[PDB]
């Protein structure tokens, strides 16, 4: 059951770390796709580039 | 911020991406949160045990 | 034992029916917040009822 | 859609409210998952009892 143990925390480390980085680069392109419809919604419109 | 120039001239096409991946985020965390958590408890039936 | 398995199957299907029913309630408001935020996200104050 | 008729004038706090909502639902998913799971796991203890 220890040498369980190890597997397990090894796999926990593989999970913890694969989801702190999915959320990582997830989580800022979810802030990027917000700053996007935040900041630009179209806005892009009324400033036309003019 | 994220790419270089990336056709910031019409944006509208990269949010629909982004939607996939958004969605995409929370399965991932969901799914990896829950298997971490699964053998959390695991270890302590197998600290218990 | 048998008695706490009764029990524990009633649990198990509370637990369910509570995380589906809240899983699709919060997700289609995750759903309403999205089209909210994509179509007027602040564009109501573009316009002001001006 | 939503509503009938809902404060259309100020919106916002509705926004941050369903994001509220929205925490709320990853509060009570990884609740529910995690005490059912050991519920389960407690099924099993009762199993090979």
């Amino acid at each position: 059951l220890r040498q369980r143990h190890t597997e397990l925390e090894r796999e926990v480390s593989r999970f913890e770390d694969q989801t702190q980085q999915q959320r990582q680069q997830y989580a800022q392109a979810k802030e990027s796709l917000t700053t996007l419809n935040r900041l630009i919604p179209q806005v892009t419109l009324l400033l036309d580039e003019t | 911020r994220q790419g270089r120039q990336y056709q910031a001239e019409d944006l509208e096409a990269l949010q629909n991406e982004l939607e996939a991946r958004q969605e995409a985020l929370s399965l991932s965390v969901n799914e990896g949160g829950e298997r971490r958590m699964e053998m959390r408890q695991e270890l302590e039936q197998l600290k218990q045990k």
